[PDB]
């Protein structure tokens, strides 16, 4: 229907439905084909995921991350239902191409996971057409996950996208914090970074990673740490104006204090 | 056996056979010259072999629970991968289309 004020395997529990705009109602209605829009009711197994990513795609528009026109509509039994815009359909009826990562490295649904960080970068510089620009989002699209707790990751949610013969990494998707949404979660990364998926440091992050692997000087790391600094006040509000519940909030809060202590944000 | 036409943004590219045993196949149409199906396969090359189902079309198949809606709703195998392919080839998720030759 119509949006309100928001204008080992985790995703395989969430519905993504296709849907059309409709030109006079402003509502939205689903279809089997042929859809611009992607719609995530509420899932079942896991609780508030709707909420979850709809508050942690704006968290990541405010950083600067590239994320599409994304929001919350009500169901018809009255609960949430986010939807997003489909950045490979644009308007007059055409495409845009649109390539994962397990599409691009050999990989498929069932090895989705066996990768690693170091082979995205690897994909990002044979195929973009500014490797240089796109491991500074990489760099700021990774620390975002870390930070918000999205453990899931994968080679299907890495993509690039091919806009007026221009080959960069897609606009944001499929993120939110999948470590409150489960309970007794295993990793903080999906795919391991210096072979390690979970207590990753900071100098995993700043050293290894952004100066050994992704080539970017200390003063451009200093500007994107330096970034994530001033947005953690506005995250903090825009989290407490969400709708996810009381509870909810609770735990996305405590998980972003932890992770922003790990890297030492606060000292 | 099994083809399949692989149409880019509405222009024929190329097609998807079904090979003896369980390899596959792609071959780009001659006449073809705009933007490769895949940036695995650039347009250089106009044959390409797989010895399974190739990894740029399986990624177009759904997944999770949208996989479990599909083969409740189709009379197909779980593990026929290229046949789900024929059922959503009019539209995934690239600007890639496929259709059946038989
Ligand atoms: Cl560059």
């Amino acid at each position: 229907h119509c949006p309100i004020t928001y204008e080992m395997s985790v995703q395989g529990v969430q519905k993504k439905l296709s849907a059309k705009l409709k030109i006079k109602e402003g509502c939205f209605e689903i279809v089997d084909q042929y859809g611009q829009y992607i719609l995530k009711p509420q899932s079942d197994i896991y609780p508030e995921l709707p909420e979850n990513e709809a508050i942690t795609m704006t968290l990541a528009k405010t950083i600067g991350l590239e994320v599409p026109v994304h929001g919350l509509v009500y169901s018809k039994d009255n609960s949430l239902t986010y939807f997003i815009k489909r950045f490979d359909r644009i308007g007059h009826n055409k495409k845009l191409a649109l390539e994962d990562f397990a599409q691009l490295s050999g990989e498929d649904r069932h090895t989705k996971y066996k990768s690693s960080m170091e082979k995205v970068i690897a994909v990002i510089e044979q195929f973009c057409t500014f490797p240089k620009i796109e491991f500074v989002k990489l760099f700021k699209l990774t620390l975002f996950n870390f930070l918000v707790g999205n453990e899931d990751m994968h080679l299907k949610n890495f993509s690039l996208i091919t806009k007026d013969r221009k080959i960069s990494i897609s606009p944001a998707y499929d993120l939110l914090n999948s470590t409150i949404a489960q309970k007794n979660t295993k990793e903080e990364l999906a795919l391991p970074l210096k072979g390690k998926k979970n207590n990753l440091t900071k100098s995993d992050f700043l050293k290894y990673f952004a100066i050994e692997k992704l080539g970017l000087n200390q003063n451009v790391i200093d500007g994107i740490v330096q970034e994530f600094h001033q947005v953690i006040p506005k995250w903090q509000e825009l989290i407490g104006f969400s709708f996810l519940s009381q509870e909810m909030q609770e735990k996305y809060l405590e998980l972003l204090e932890q992770r922003c202590k790990r890297l030492n944000f606060f000292d | 056996m099994r083809k399949a036409y692989v149409s880019v943004s509405g222009i024929k590219a190329g097609i998807l056979e079904e090979l003896q045993g369980g390899t596959y196949q792609f071959t780009y149409f001659e006449d073809y010259h705009g933007a490769p199906v895949s940036l695995t396969m650039p347009l250089k090359n106009k044959v390409y072999d797989f010895d399974v189902f190739p990894p740029f079309f399986e990624g177009l198949l759904p997944e999770g629970i949208m996989l479990e809606a599909l083969l409740r709703k189709y009379k197909i195998d779980k593990n026929d991968y290229f046949g789900q392919l024929i059922l959503v080839g009019q539209d995934v998720v690239g600007a890639v289309t496929i259709e059946e030759i038989r």
